[PDB]
C-alpha cells in the first residue's frame, strides 16, 4: 500500500518583539524558507520613491558576512535559489534548496536582509538594472494600467508604484537603502516562515539574528482613497481599461463577499478556449459585442483598503460598449438579480481556487507568510472554506451596491477616442 | 614604545624625503603602479578623493615637465601623508583572492 | 531530523494497474483536498501524415466543444460550476487532457474525461468555426520568434521525416481538413493500450481503477488487423536554415546536435552538462559572478538578452543544444563562447562544476514535481516513454553515478566533431557560416 | 527570471477572441531572482 | 603565482596529459623525420635503406 | 571487418587532432620511403642501360 | 504561415547512406567523416613530403 504517512500540522509562534515564526515539516526532499517583511512600496514617500525597487534588485550585493561573489556562487554551488517578491505592502525574501543545505542558505538569507552594506560602487552599477527590470515588466499593458489605477485611486502609499519612477533611476542613494532597511526590516514587521525546517531551528534563528528594534510603527500612514482617472494615449492595437471602487480591507468579512462577487462576475477562465458560460461579465459583453474582447472582475485587498471592479480589453472603437455593458451587468446584481445557484457555484470556484493555490510549496509559503503579516495568525484551509460558506447572497449584493454607488477610479491605455471618462458612465 | 619604534619610523621618514615624490606635492598612493587591482580601487574612490588625486598628479607632471619642485613649504609632510587608496585596494585584493580560492576547488 | 536521502524514501509509490481493454491506470496518492487527473495519449504530429498533419491540433480545438451526452457548452458549465479547471496540450509525440478539481469531484472528473476521449461530437458547424480560430493562431505564432526558430530547427534537423512537421500543421491543411480526417485520426490512435489514465492528489488508487472500469471499459482495445501504427526512426540531418529579416530588433538562434531519446541512460549525464552551461536572462541578479562561463561572459560583455540549453527527447532521437537571443553584432561572440563551453566540457570537465550540475538537477527535479498537476503529468508521460514511473530515488542514483569523467565521455559522444542543426531568424547577417560553425565543434589543440 | 503577475524583443500578438481570455487582470506582484 | 595550485587545477592537468603526450610524439617523430635522424631511424624496420 | 574501414580509421586516428597529426607525420615517414623507392625504380626501368649504376660493373676497380 | 515553410528535397545531393528518411545518420556518421578527413590527411602527407 502506497498510502502516505500522517501529515504533520504547522506550528506557529509570536515572539514578544512582534516577530512571527511558522514552520511546517512535510519531510519533502527540498526545504523552503522565506522572510516576509512589511516593506512594500507603500512605505515609500515622495522623497525616496523607487527605493524598494532597487532594494528588490540588490539581494546579491555584498553583505557583512558574504561577498557578492560568494552569495551567487555559494547558492549556485548547492543548486539553490534566492528570490525577492514585492507587493505594494510586503517584501518576501525566499530561499530554496535541498534539506542538507538549509544552514548554508539561511546564513545567506540573514546576511541579505539583516546585514547589507549597500556599497556605493555596487549600488551605482545596479542603477541601470532598474530601467531594464521596469522595461521588461511594462511590456505587459496590464502593468501600466494597474500602476496608473493605484496612482489615480489613492493620494498616498498605495498610489506608489512597484517600479521606480524614471526620474529616480540613478538617483536612489545607498543612504536611502540603508534608511529603508533600518526602519522597515524590524522584528515587529517580519515573519520567518519555513517548510522542511524544524521549528526549534527557526525559533533559534529568529531569537538569535532577527531581534531588530528601532525603526517605525506598523502600517505607517493610512491609505486615503481619492478617486480619479489616468488615461494613457499610446495607439496600442487594443484598449485596456480598469474601473474600480473602494471595496474592503483584507481580513474583514466584507472582503469575502467581494471575493465571492468576483467569481460571480467572472475572474478567470476554467476551460481552455471555452466560451466562459458561467461568467456573467463575459456573457453580458458578448451579447452586444461580436468583435474579440476580454473582461474580468478585479479584486485587490490590502491592510487598510481595497479595490473592486472589472478589467476590459477590447477594440478601440468598442471600448465604451464593452465598459458600459460590463458596468450594467454589475448594476443588475446591485439591483438584487442574483440567484442562489449562482452564488453557490461562485463559492465552489472560490473554495476550489484557494485550495489549488496552496498545493505547491511556493504558493503555500506565500500564503502563510502573507497571513502572518496581515493577520498575525495562521488560518487553516477548513476554516477558510467556513468563512467562504458564511457569505450570504445579501452580502454579495451589498458589495455590488457599494461598487455602483462608490466614487470610481479608472485607468486606461490605448487609442482612447471612444473610451469614456468616469462621468460618462 | 618610543625608543625602538621611533628609530624605525625615523628611517622611514628619511627614505620618504629621499624618495622625493613629496617635493612634487604628491602622496605615496599617487605613485603606485596601476595594475588591475589599482585601477579598480581608483574607480571606487569617492568624487572628492578622485578629483584631488587627478590634480596632484597633473601638478606633478607639470613640474616634471619643467624639471622643478614645489617650494619647501608645500612639500607633502611625512606625517600628513594620507593613504587614501590603501583601504580600497586592500578590499579589491581580498575580493580577487576569494575568487582565486573558489577557482581551486 | 531527516536527510535528503531519507526524504526520497518517504515519497509514496506510484500505483499502476491495467484494465482488460489495455487502458493503464496510474496514481500517486497524497494528503490533499485537490487533485489532477487526465488521460495521456501516445499521439502527436509525428504519427500524422502530410495530408492530416493538423488533425490532432484541430481535435484539441474540438475536444471541449461538445459531446454526444453533453452537447454544446454543457461540459463547459459542469466544469466551471464545480470550480474545476479543464486543460489540454499536444506535442509531436504526446497528447494530454486533464482536469484540476476537488478530490471529492474525482468521480465526475473521470466521467467527463471518458466522455471527451470517446464520444467527442465533431459537429460540422463547430469544425468550421474552429477553422478560422486556428488560422488566426498561426498568425499569432508567427510573431513569436522563439516558437518560430524552434519549428525551423525541427524543420531542417529532421528534414524529410515526420518530426520535421509542426504540431499545428500548415495553413493549407487547416482549410481542407474534413470531419472524416479527424474521425479517422481519432479512431486510429485513441486506443486503450496507448492511453494512460493518470491521477495525483488525495485519492485511493482503488477508486480510480473502479472509475476506469466504469467509464473506460467501453473502449476498443482490439487493434485493426494490420493498421497498428509504428513509429519509423527519423533521420537527423546536419543542416542550416536562415530566415534573414532585418526588420526585427533581435536575432534568435537555435543550434543542436542529435540526442539519443527518452529511454537512453545518457540523458542524465547530458542534463548535468546542460545545467553547468545553464541559462541566462538580462533580468538575472547574478551577472558577472554567475558560475557558468557562458552566463558570466554574456552578462559582463552584454553578448545576449537570454540563452537556454535544452535536451528535447523523442523516440530514439532528440535535439540536444541551446538557443539564444541577441543584438545583431553579438551573434558571432555568443556562438564562439557557446561552442567553446561544449568543447571545454567534452575535453576538460572538472569535478567541482559537475557537482554543481548534479545539484542543480536535483533541485530542478524536486522543485518541478511540486503540486498535483506536475506530478500527474510525470505519471502519464513517464508511462508512455519509460513504460513505468521512475522514482526519485532512482534518479538520484543515476545522478550520483555522474562524475567529471562521465560528462567528458557523454558530451564527446554527442557533441564533439558532430554535424549540428542550425536555425536562425532575424537580423542574422553576422550568424557564422555553417562551415565555421561546424569547425567550432572540434578543437585543433585536442 | 523577472516576473510580473497580476491575474488574481517583440513579445507576440493576440488577435482572436480565444487567445485574449485570461489576459484581463484580476493586484500586481513583482519578483526578482538569480 | 600560487593561485594555480589547487584540486581543480590538478584535475585539469590530468585531463590534458594524454593530449600533451601525443603532441610530443608528433613533434618527436616530426623532428626525426624532417632531419633524417640516423640515430633513431636505423632501428625502424622498413625505413632501413 | 563488419564495421566500415573508413569508420574504424576515424574513431581510432582522426577523431582527436593529436592522433590525426601523428598519423600524418608517421605517414609522411613511410610514404617518403615507398614513394622514392617506386619513383626511382620507374626512372631506372625506362633508362635501364643508360645510367652509371648500370655500368659500374664494367669498371670494377 | 511560417508552418507552410518546408525544407526542399536534397535527394539529388545527399550521399548514399543518408538518403533514407527511416534510417539514422548515426549509422554512417563514422564512415562519412573518415572519408573526408582521410582526404585531408593524405594531402598533408603529400605536402609534407
Ligand atoms: C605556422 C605556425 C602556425 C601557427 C598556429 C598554431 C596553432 C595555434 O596558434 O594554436 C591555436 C589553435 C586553436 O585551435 P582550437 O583548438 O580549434 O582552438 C579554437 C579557438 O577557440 C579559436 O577558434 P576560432 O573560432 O577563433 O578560430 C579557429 C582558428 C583555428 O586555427 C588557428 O587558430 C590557426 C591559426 C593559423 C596559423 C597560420 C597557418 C600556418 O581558425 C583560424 O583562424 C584558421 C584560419 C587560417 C587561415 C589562413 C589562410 C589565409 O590551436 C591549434 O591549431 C593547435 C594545433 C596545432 C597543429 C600544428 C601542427 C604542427
Ligand atoms: C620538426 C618538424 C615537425 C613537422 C611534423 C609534420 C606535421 C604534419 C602536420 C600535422 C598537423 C595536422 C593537423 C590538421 O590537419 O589540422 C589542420 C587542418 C584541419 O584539418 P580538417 O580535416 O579540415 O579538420 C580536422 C578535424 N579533425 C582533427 C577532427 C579530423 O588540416 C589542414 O588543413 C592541413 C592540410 C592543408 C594543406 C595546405 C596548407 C599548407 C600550405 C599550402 C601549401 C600548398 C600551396 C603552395
Ligand atoms: C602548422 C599548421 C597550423 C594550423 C593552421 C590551420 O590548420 O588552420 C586551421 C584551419 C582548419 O581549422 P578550422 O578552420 O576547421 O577551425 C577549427 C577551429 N576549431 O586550416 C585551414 O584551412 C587554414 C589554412 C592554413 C594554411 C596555411
Ligand atoms: C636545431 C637545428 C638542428 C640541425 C642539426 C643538423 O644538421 O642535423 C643533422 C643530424 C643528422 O643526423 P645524424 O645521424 O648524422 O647525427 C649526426 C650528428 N652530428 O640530425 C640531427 O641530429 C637533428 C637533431 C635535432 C635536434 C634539435
Amino acid at each position: 500500500a502506497g498510502v502516505p504517512p500522517h501529515p504533520q500540522d504547522l506550528e506557529f509562534t509570536r515572539l514578544p518583539n512582534g516577530l512571527v515564526i511558522a514552520s511546517l515539516e512535510n519531510y519533502a526532499p527540498a526545504s523552503r524558507i522565506g522572510l516576509f517583511i512589511k516593506a512594500g512600496s507603500r512605505y515609500e514617500n515622495s522623497n525616496n520613491l523607487g527605493t524598494s525597487h532597487l532594494l528588490r534588485l540588490a539581494s546579491s550585493l555584498t553583505t557583512k558576512g558574504a561577498s557578492s561573489f560568494k552569495i551567487t556562487r555559494g547558492i549556485e554551488a548547492v543548486g539553490g535559489k534566492l528570490s525577492v517578491t514585492s507587493t505594494r505592502e510586503n517584501m518576501a525574501y525566499t530561499v530554496e534548496c535541498l534539506r542538507d543545505d538549509v544552514d548554508i542558505l539561511m546564513e545567506f538569507l540573514l546576511n541579505v536582509t539583516t546585514a547589507p552594506e549597500f556599497r556605493r560602487w555596487e549600488v551605482a552599477a545596479l542603477q541601470p538594472q532598474l530601467r531594464i527590470d521596469k522595461a521588461v515588466a511594462l511590456q505587459n499593458p496590464q502593468a501600466h494600467v494597474i500602476e496608473n489605477l493605484h496612482a489615480a485611486a489613492y493620494r498616498n502609499a498605495l498610489a506608489n508604484s512597484l517600479y521606480c519612477p524614471d526620474y529616480r533611476i540613478g538617483k536612489v542613494t545607498p543612504v536611502e537603502l540603508h534608511d529603508y532597511v533600518q526602519n522597515h526590516f524590524t522584528s515587529a514587521r517580519m515573519a520567518l516562515i519555513g517548510l522542511g525546517v524544524s521549528h526549534p531551528v527557526l525559533k533559534q534563528v529568529a531569537e538569535q539574528f532577527l531581534n531588530i528594534r528601532g525603526g517605525l510603527g506598523l502600517s505607517g500612514a493610512k491609505a486615503k482613497y481619492h478617486g480619479g482617472e489616468i488615461r494613457e494615449q499610446n495607439g496600442d492595437s487594443l484598449v485596456h481599461a480598469a474601473l474600480v471602487a473602494e471595496s474592503a480591507a483584507i481580513g474583514s468579512a466584507e472582503a469575502n463577499a467581494f471575493s465571492v462577487l468576483q467569481h460571480v462576475l467572472g475572474a478567470g477562465p476554467h476551460v481552455k478556449r471555452g466560451s466562459n458560460a458561467t461568467s456573467s461579465l463575459y456573457q453580458a459583453v458578448a451579447k452586444g459585442v461580436h468583435q474579440p474582447f476580454d473582461v474580468s472582475a478585479f479584486n485587490a485587498s490590502y491592510s487598510d483598503s481595497g479595490l473592486f471592479g472589472f478589467y476590459t480589453i477590447s477594440q478601440a472603437a468598442s471600448a465604451g460598449d464593452v465598459i458600459k455593458a460590463a458596468y450594467n451587468q454589475v448594476k443588475t446584481i446591485a439591483q438584487g438579480n442574483l440567484s442562489n445557484p449562482d452564488v453557490q457555484a461562485a463559492k465552489n470556484k472560490l473554495k476550489a481556487g484557494y485550495l489549488m493555490s496552496v498545493e505547491s510549496s511556493e504558493g503555500f509559503l506565500d500564503e502563510v507568510g502573507s497571513q502572518a503579516l496581515a493577520a498575525g495568525s495562521y488560518t487553516p484551509p477548513s476554516t477558510v472554506l467556513q468563512q467562504i460558506d458564511a457569505v450570504a447572497d445579501a452580502d454579495v449584493i451589498n458589495a455590488a451596491k457599494k461598487f455602483v454607488s462608490g466614487r470610481k477610479s479608472m485607468a486606461a491605455s490605448g487609442n482612447l477616442g471612444h473610451t469614456p471618462f468616469i462621468d460618462e458612465l | 614604545v618610543s625608543a625602538s619604534s621611533r628609530w624605525l619610523e625615523g628611517i622611514r621618514k628619511w627614505y620618504y624625503n629621499a624618495a622625493g615624490f613629496n617635493k612634487l606635492g604628491l602622496m605615496r598612493d599617487d605613485t603606485i603602479h596601476e595594475n588591475d587591482d589599482v585601477k579598480e580601487a581608483i574607480r571606487r574612490l569617492p568624487e572628492n578623493l578622485y578629483n584631488d588625486r587627478v590634480f596632484r598628479i597633473k601638478r606633478a607632471l607639470d613640474l616634471s615637465m619643467r624639471q622643478q619642485i614645489l617650494p619647501k613649504e608645500q612639500w607633502t609632510k611625512y606625517e600628513e601623508d594620507k593613504s587614501y587608496l590603501e583601504p580600497y585596494l586592500k578590499e579589491v585584493i581580498r575580493e580577487r583572492k576569494e575568487r582565486e580560492e573558489w577557482a581551486k576547488k | 531530523t531527516a536527510t535528503y536521502a531519507q526524504a526520497l524514501q518517504s515519497v509514496p509509490e506510484t500505483q499502476v494497474s491495467q484494465l482488460d481493454n489495455g487502458l493503464r491506470v496510474a496514481s500517486e496518492q497524497s494528503s490533499q483536498p485537490t487533485c489532477t487527473v487526465g488521460v495521456w495519449i501516445d499521439a502527436g504530429s509525428r504519427y500524422e501524415s502530410e495530408k492530416n498533419n493538423g488533425a490532432g491540433y484541430f481535435v484539441e480545438h474540438l475536444a471541449f466543444k461538445g459531446t454526444k451526452n453533453r452537447p454544446g457548452n454543457a461540459l463547459e458549465k459542469e466544469v466551471e460550476s464545480m470550480g474545476a479547471h479543464l486543460n489540454a496540450y499536444s506535442t509531436r509525440e504526446h497528447t494530454a487532457y486533464y482536469i484540476k478539481a476537488l478530490s471529492k469531484d474525482l468521480p465526475k472528473a473521470v466521467e467527463l474525461l471518458a466522455d471527451i476521449v470517446q464520444n467527442c461530437s465533431l459537429e460540422d458547424s463547430q469544425i468550421e468555426k474552429e477553422r478560422d480560430v486556428i488560422l488566426q493562431e498561426l498568425q499569432e505564432n508567427d510573431t513569436s520568434m522563439r516558437d518560430v526558430v524552434f519549428n525551423y530547427l525541427h524543420a531542417t534537423a529532421f528534414q524529410g521525416t515526420p518530426l520535421a512537421q509542426s504540431v499545428e500543421g500548415p495553413s493549407e491543411n487547416v482549410r481542407k481538413l474534413s470531419r472524416a480526417d479527424l474521425t479517422e485520426y481519432l479512431s486510429r490512435h485513441y486506443k486503450a493500450p496507448r492511453m494512460v489514465l493518470a491521477a495525483a492528489g488525495g485519492l485511493e488508487h482503488r477508486q480510480l481503477l473502479d472509475l476506469a472500469q466504469k467509464h473506460f471499459s467501453g473502449l476498443s482495445g482490439t487493434y485493426d488487423e494490420d493498421a497498428v501504427p509504428t513509429l519509423s526512426p527519423c533521420r537527423f540531418t546536419g543542416s542550416q536554415i536562415c530566415h534573414r529579416e532585418d526588420g526585427l530588433p533581435l536575432a534568435h538562434v537555435a543550434i543542436a546536435v542529435e540526442g539519443p531519446g527518452w529511454a537512453h541512460p545518457d540523458n542524465v549525464a547530458l542534463q548535468v552538462a546542460n545545467a553547468i552551461i545553464g541559462h541566462y536572462d538580462c533580468t538575472y541578479g547574478g551577472g558577472a559572478h554567475l558560475s557558468s562561463p557562458l552566463a558570466s561572459i554574456a552578462a559582463t560583455n552584454k553578448l545576449c538578452q537570454s540563452f537556454q540549453t535544452f535536451n528535447i527527447c523523442y523516440a530514439d532521437t532528440g535535439l540536444l543544444g541551446a538557443h539564444f537571443v541577441c543584438d545583431h553584432m553579438s551573434i558571432d561572440d555568443m556562438m564562439f563562447v557557446l561552442q567553446g563551453q561544449w568543447m571545454r566540457l567534452c575535453t576538460s570537465a572538472t569535478e567541482s562544476e559537475v557537482l554543481r550540475g548534479k545539484n542543480l538537477l536535483r533541485n530542478a527535479l524536486v522543485s518541478h514535481l511540486d503540486g498535483t498537476t506536475p506530478v500527474c503529468e510525470d505519471i502519464g508521460r513517464s508511462l508512455l516513454t519509460y513504460g513505468r514511473r521512475i522514482p526519485l530515488a532512482e534518479w538520484e542514483s543515476r545522478i550520483a553515478e555522474v562524475d567529471a569523467r562521465v560528462v567528458r565521455e557523454v558530451c564527446s559522444k554527442y557533441f564533439y566533431d558532430q554535424c549540428p542543426a542550425v536555425a536562425g531568424f532575424g537580423p542574422i547577417e553576422q550568424l557564422p557560416d555553417y562551415n565555421r560553425i561546424r569547425s567550432g565543434m572540434f578543437w585543433l589543440r585536442f | 527570471r523577472g516576473v510580473a503577475g497580476a491575474l488574481r524583443d517583440l513579445k507576440r500578438s493576440v488577435l482572436c477572441r480565444e487567445s485574449l481570455r485570461g489576459q484581463a487582470a484580476g493586484p500586481l506582484v513583482a519578483s526578482v531572482s538569480l | 603565482l600560487t593561485r594555480f595550485l589547487g584540486p581543480r587545477y590538478r584535475q585539469l592537468a590530468r585531463n590534458w596529459v594524454p593530449t600533451a603526450s601525443l603532441w610530443g610524439a608528433v613533434g618527436a617523430v616530426g623532428l626525426v623525420w624532417a632531419t633524417d635522424w640516423r640515430l633513431i631511424l636505423d632501428w625502424v624496420p622498413y625505413i632501413n635503406g | 571487418v563488419a564495421p566500415t574501414l573508413t569508420a574504424r580509421l576515424y574513431s581510432l586516428l582522426f577523431r582527436r587532432t593529436s592522433t590525426f597529426a601523428l598519423t600524418i607525420v608517421v605517414g609522411a615517414l613511410f610514404f617518403e620511403r615507398a614513394f622514392d623507392q617506386g619513383a626511382d625504380a620507374i626512372y631506372e626501368h625506362i633508362n635501364e642501360g643508360k645510367l652509371w649504376k648500370h655500368i659500374k660493373h664494367k669498371y670494377e676497380n | 504561415s511560417h508552418t507552410d515553410i518546408k525544407v526542399p528535397d536534397f535527394s539529388d545531393y545527399r550521399r548514399p547512406e543518408v538518403l533514407d528518411s527511416t534510417k539514422s545518420s548515426k549509422e554512417s556518421s563514422e564512415a562519412r567523416k573518415g572519408f573526408s578527413y582521410l582526404v585531408t590527411a593524405t594531402t598533408t602527407v603529400g605536402v609534407a613530403y
